[PDB]
RNA sequence: GCUCGCCGGAAGACCAAGGGUUCCUGUCCAACGUUAAUCGGGGCAGGGUGAGUCGACCCCUAAGGCGAGGCCGAAAGGCGUAGUCGAUGGGAAACAGGUUAAUAUUCCUGUACUUGGUGUUACUGCGAAGGGGGGACGGAGAAGGCUAUGUUGGCCGGGCGACGGUUGUCCCGGUUUAAGCGUGUAGGCUGGUUUUCCAGGCAAAUCCGGAAAAUCAAGGCUGAGGCGUGAUGACGAGGCACUACGGUGCUGAAGCAACAAAUGCCCUGCUUCCAGGAAAAGCCUCUAAGCAUCAGGUAACAUCAAAUCGUACCCCAAACCGACACAGGUGGUCAGGUAGAGAAUACCAAGGCGCUUGAGAGAACUCGGGUGAAGGAACUAGGCAAAAUGGUGCCGUAACUUCGGGAGAAGGCACGCUGAUAUGUAGGUGAGGUCCCUCGCGGAUGGAGCUGAAAUCAGUCGAAGAUACCAGCUGGCUGCAACUGUUUAUUAAAAACACAGCACUGUGCAAACACGAAAGUGGACGUAUACGGUGUGACGCCUGCCCGGUGCCGGAAGGUUAAUU
RNA sequence: AGGACCGAACCGACUAAUGUUGAAAAAUUAGCGGAUGACUUGUGGCUGGGGGUGAAAGGCCAAUCAAACCGGGAGAUAGCU
C-alpha cells in the first residue's frame, strides 16, 4: 500500500529547508529555538 | 597566466593502482591526486611547468570519501579529485 | 440551425446542438489571441470564492473590440468565428487601413458586410454611434454605460436594448432584464441585436457536457449535515426552515441590491 | 559440472525518483542472515565513477512564489507594480567498434558534428529595452508509404549420428554493419515575381498588414524511407593456440534476396468534430536613437576555447516507501518464436531464477484442489459456495420500445486431418523485358519469382476436432433509481450523492455573492440567451384547494418608538 | 459518432474462502465493475484548523478528525476511582 512518506528532495528543501525557514519570522524563530536547544542539525538542508 | 604559486599547490600526489599503471603503460596517461578546486586548465599548466612534460588533455573526476567506523564511531573520509593526464606520446613521465 | 441527436446512447438521447455552418472552421486570428488560464473559482487567497467552477476545456482569449473607436474608417467582415469565452459569435473585420479587429457578431452580419463607427455612420446593423445620433426606438447592443468606456450592456447571444426615450443629456433604455435605465446620450451603441439567438435552444444532454464547460456539481444544502449548511440535517428528507444561502441569507425573494450611488440612473426596476 | 524445475509485456533489460558505496578484489565468520555457512547487500582493508556533443549548470518562460517604490493594515504583517525566480514544457552539437575485476555515446580506434572568441582576405549599411514573423500547440478517425523486426530461400562453414532410417525435398550454425555527408523520393502545404500607393503595427521601417496594376505560369517551403558513401574498414560461424581452467592471444568463410510487418516513422500531416485546443526565448526580419571610407554585418580560410558539477551500484526492489532480507506500493523506456484477434493465454528464446531451515512419516483435524453410485436445492436467511455456460461462421430470434433498442434475446447446424478442385485457388507483392519521357528515387505495359485466405467435393481417425490454456448460464414477474458517473481510505456502493432537464428567486456591473479589520481578489477580462442561491431530478401525462400561522415582497395614513435636544 | 459495446494494460473494490500474536496496523486467492472518459497518471504548485476541501459519507486534511499535530497557560479542574 502507498504509505505517507513519499520522498522528494526538492519538495523537502522547499518546504523545510534553511531558506524557507529564513523566509519568515516564524521560521526564524524555529531556527532560534533549535540553536538555543543546541541542535547539531538546524534544518533538513543538512 | 596562471601563477606559479597556484601551480605549485594543485598537484598533491601521484595515484598508485593497477588502473593507474595500466593507464600509464597503455595510453600514456598519468593518474594524480589534485586539489579539489583545481580546474583542468590549472592541472595542465601545472603538469607542464613542474614535470616538464607536454600534456595532451586532462580528464578529471571527484572521488567521494567513504563512511568508516573507528572503534565503532562513525566518520567520513574526505572527497578528493583525481586527474587523468594524457601526455603527448614521447614525454616519459 | 438546431439539430436533435439520435438516441444511439443514453448520453446522446437528449442532446440538442446549435450548429452554424457559417462559422470559420480553422484557427482564430493569432495577433488577437491571449492566454487565459483558469481560476477554479479561487481568489488570490487561494480560497474558493465562487463555488462550482473548475476543469473544462482549455480556452484562448480573443481580444474583442468593445469600444468600436476606429471612427470614420469602414471595415469589411472577413469571417464569423466561434468564441469559447462568450455565448455570442465574433466577427473578424478588416479596416481599410489594414488593421484587423474582432467584434461581437450581430444578427444578420455575414462575410462581406461593411461596418463603420462614428457620428457619421449609417443606421445599419453592425454600425456604432453615440446614442444621440441613433433614432428613438432603435434596437442596439453592446451599449456603453460611460462615454468611451466600451460596451457593457446587451452582449450575450441574441440580446439587445431598446432606446425608449431621449431627454437632454440622457437616453432611457429598456434593458433585456426589463429594467428602465438612464445612460448618457454620448455613450455608444451598436445597431441591431447580438447574433447567435439560437444559443439558448441547445440542450446539454449529459453531465459531462456541463463539466466540459467548467461547471462542477452543485450539492443541495438539504443533502448536507447541519454543520455544513443551514439546510443540513434530518432523519430522512426533512426541511422545515426558510430557504437560505449556505451563509444563512434568505434565498427566495429577499432583495440584495444595495447601491445608493447608482439608484438615480434606474427609472423602473426589472419587475 | 551434468540433469531437473520456474519466469519470460518478466521473476529479463535500461532509467527517472529515492537511496548512498550497497559496486569490484582480497580477507574474516564473533554479531547480523529466522537453520548451517567455507557464502552475503555482514566485518575489515584496498580499489573503482575519466564528457565541447549525455544530464545538471546555462538561455526561455507556465502554474505559482518573492517583490524596489506603491496601496493597505494596532504591531507583526497583507496585496501588488517594475522586476526577479520558478520545469513537469521551448532552446547548439557523436556515432559504430574495442577495452576494465569494477567506467564508458566519457578511455581507445575509426569516422563526424555544434557554438563562440580572436587573427587575416574579400564584399559591405550596421545598429534595440522597440515593430513584424516564427516558435506555437485540441479530441477522434482514416488510409497510404515506410522502417524496427520476423520468416523462408540462396550463400558460407560444419555434420552423416548411442536404437530402425538419414548424401537428402537431410541436420546445426552464421549470414551484422552507425552517426555524418551526398541524393530531395512516397507524400503535405503554398500560386510566384516586379513596381506604385496607403487613416494600421504607440516613433521608424526597405519588414508585416492593406490597395492597385503588369507579367509568369511553376517557383518555394517541408518530407519518412530507399540508394550511394562512410566501409580495400569493423564485426563475424568457426578453427588454432595456450591457459594462474576465470578466460585470454592469433586467424578468418559467407555476409545476399524475396515475402510478411508494427501501437514505432512520414504525421506539429490529412479528414472531421466541438468542448475550440500554453508562454517566452533561441531563430528570421525591420527600422529608431546613433555610428558613419571607423566600429559593425556577411563570407571563406586560420587559430584558440567549450569551464564546473553528476557519472560506481540497486532501481516493480533484500539497496526506494512499508519498524523486517516484509506475498503490499512505486512513473518512463525496450517488446523475439509457435499458436492466437491480442501487450489475453499456453509453451519457449535472449536473459534470469528454485523464493536462506532441512529430513522423515503418510493419524485425527485445518487449508488448497481432483473424482464420485442413486437422487438433484430435499441445503439454507439466501443456490452462500460449487457445478454449469463459454469460440468463430451461418440460420434464426417474442413481448415491449423513447424506434436507438430489447438482442449475443431464445435456439440450432458446421468445425480435426488428408487429397483434389487448383502439382497453390481468389487475392497480395513484384524481377527481368519492352515502350514513352517534361531524362530520374521517371511513367505505361509486362508479368517470372515470392506469399496466400476461404470454400466445395471425396476420403479418413477417435468416445469426443471452439479437444489444452482461454472462453456469456438462460428465461419469466415485480419494487427503487432515468441513464454513464460519485461515496462512508480501514465492517454500509445503495434506493444515498451527482446528473442533463425543470422551476422559483436574487443580480444593471464598482452586479448579486464569496475571501479579506483593509488594500484588494474571485465572480469575469463575463454583462440578464449572463452570473449566484435554492428546490426538484431523463422522458411521457401532469402538478388540484388554502395567504389564517411563519417568512419574503409592497405600502406609508394612523399609533408606538433611540440617540439627540 | 458515442460520459457506445466485448475485453488486457491501467483505475477500482461486489461476493466468498483464508488470514485475524497476519506474509500485510486492511492483504492474498478465485470470481467482480469501469476501461476515449464527469477517465487515469508523473512532476511541480495553491487552499491551514471553527479553518481548508468535500458528485455530501461528518468524508478527508501524513496509520490521528463532531474540530489535526507540536509547544505553552499547566501541577486546568477532578464533591470520583
Ligand atoms: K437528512
Ligand atoms: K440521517
Ligand atoms: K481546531
Ligand atoms: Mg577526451
Ligand atoms: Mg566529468
Ligand atoms: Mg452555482
Ligand atoms: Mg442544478
Ligand atoms: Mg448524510
Ligand atoms: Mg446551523
Ligand atoms: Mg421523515
Ligand atoms: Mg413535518
Ligand atoms: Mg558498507
Ligand atoms: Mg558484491
Ligand atoms: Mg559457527
Ligand atoms: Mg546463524
Ligand atoms: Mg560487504
Ligand atoms: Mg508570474
Ligand atoms: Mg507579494
Ligand atoms: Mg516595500
Ligand atoms: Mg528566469
Ligand atoms: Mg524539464
Ligand atoms: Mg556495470
Ligand atoms: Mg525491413
Ligand atoms: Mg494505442
Ligand atoms: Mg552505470
Ligand atoms: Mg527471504
Ligand atoms: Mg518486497
Ligand atoms: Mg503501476
Ligand atoms: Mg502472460
Ligand atoms: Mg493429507
Ligand atoms: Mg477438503
Ligand atoms: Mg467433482
Ligand atoms: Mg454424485
Ligand atoms: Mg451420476
Ligand atoms: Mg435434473
Ligand atoms: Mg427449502
Ligand atoms: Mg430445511
Ligand atoms: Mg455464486
Ligand atoms: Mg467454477
Ligand atoms: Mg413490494
Ligand atoms: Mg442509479
Ligand atoms: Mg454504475
Ligand atoms: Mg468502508
Ligand atoms: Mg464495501
Ligand atoms: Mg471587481
Ligand atoms: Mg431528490
Ligand atoms: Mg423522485
Ligand atoms: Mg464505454
Ligand atoms: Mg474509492
Ligand atoms: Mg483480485
Ligand atoms: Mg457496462
Ligand atoms: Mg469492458
Ligand atoms: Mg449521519
Ligand atoms: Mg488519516
Ligand atoms: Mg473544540
Ligand atoms: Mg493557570
Ligand atoms: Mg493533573
Amino acid at each position: 500500500m502507498k504509505r505517507t512518506f513519499q520522498p522528494s528532495v526538492l519538495k523537502r528543501n522547499r518546504s523545510h529547508g534553511f531558506r524557507a525557514r529564513m523566509a519568515t519570522k516564524n521560521g526564524r524563530q524555529v531556527l532560534a529555538r533549535r540553536r538555543a536547544k543546541g541542535r547539531a542539525r538546524l534544518t533538513v538542508s543538512k | 597566466m596562471i601563477r606559479e604559486e597556484r601551480l605549485l599547490k594543485v598537484l598533491r600526489a601521484p595515484h598508485v593502482s593497477e588502473k593507474a599503471s595500466t593507464a600509464m603503460e597503455k595510453s600514456n596517461t598519468i593518474v594524480l591526486k589534485v586539489a579539489k578546486d583545481a580546474t583542468k586548465a590549472e592541472i595542465k599548466a601545472a603538469v607542464q611547468k613542474l614535470f616538464e612534460v607536454e600534456v595532451e588533455v586532462v580528464n578529471t573526476l571527484v572521488v567521494k570519501g567513504k563512511v568508516k567506523r573507528h572503534g565503532q564511531r562513525i566518520g567520513r573520509r574526505s572527497d578528493w579529485k583525481k586527474a587523468y593526464v594524457t601526455l603527448k606520446e614521447g614525454q616519459n613521465l | 440551425a438546431v439539430v436533435k441527436c439520435k438516441p444511439t446512447s443514453p448520453g446522446r438521447r437528449h442532446v440538442v446542438k446549435v450548429v452554424n455552418p457559417e462559422l470559420h472552421k480553422g484557427k482564430p486570428f493569432a495577433p488577437l489571441l491571449e492566454k487565459n488560464s483558469k481560476s477554479g473559482g479561487r481568489n488570490n487567497n487561494g480560497r474558493i470564492t465562487t463555488r462550482h467552477i473548475g476543469g473544462g476545456h482549455k480556452q484562448a482569449y480573443r481580444i474583442v473590440d468593445f469600444k468600436r473607436n476606429k471612427d470614420g474608417i469602414p471595415a469589411v467582415v472577413e469571417r464569423l468565428e466561434y468564441d469559447p469565452n462568450r455565448s455570442a459569435n465574433i466577427a473578424l473585420v478588416l479596416y481599410k487601413d489594414g488593421e484587423r479587429r474582432y467584434i461581437l457578431a450581430p444578427k444578420g452580419l455575414k462575410a462581406g458586410d461593411q461596418i463603420q463607427s462614428g457620428v457619421d455612420a449609417a443606421i445599419k446593423p453592425g454600425n456604432t454611434l453615440p446614442m444621440r445620433n441613433i433614432p428613438v426606438g432603435s434596437t442596439v447592443h453592446n451599449v456603453e454605460m460611460k462615454p468611451g468606456k466600451g460596451g457593457q450592456l446587451a452582449r450575450s447571444a441574441g440580446t439587445y436594448v431598446q432606446i425608449v426615450a431621449r431627454d437632454g443629456a440622457y437616453v432611457t433604455l429598456r434593458l433585456r432584464s426589463g429594467e428602465m435605465r438612464k445612460v448618457e446620450a454620448d455613450c455608444r451603441a451598436t445597431l441591431g441585436e447580438v447574433g447567435n439567438a439560437e444559443h439558448m435552444l441547445r440542450v446539454l444532454g449529459k453531465a459531462g457536457a456541463a463539466r466540459w464547460r467548467g461547471v462542477r456539481p452543485t450539492v443541495r444544502g438539504t443533502a448536507m449535515n447541519p454543520v455544513d449548511h443551514p439546510h443540513g440535517g434530518g432523519e430522512g428528507r426533512n426541511f422545515g426552515k426558510h430557504p437560505v444561502t449556505p451563509w444563512g441569507v434568505q434565498t427566495k425573494g429577499k432583495k440584495t441590491r444595495s447601491n445608493k450611488r447608482t439608484d438615480k440612473f434606474i427609472v423602473r426596476r426589472r419587475s
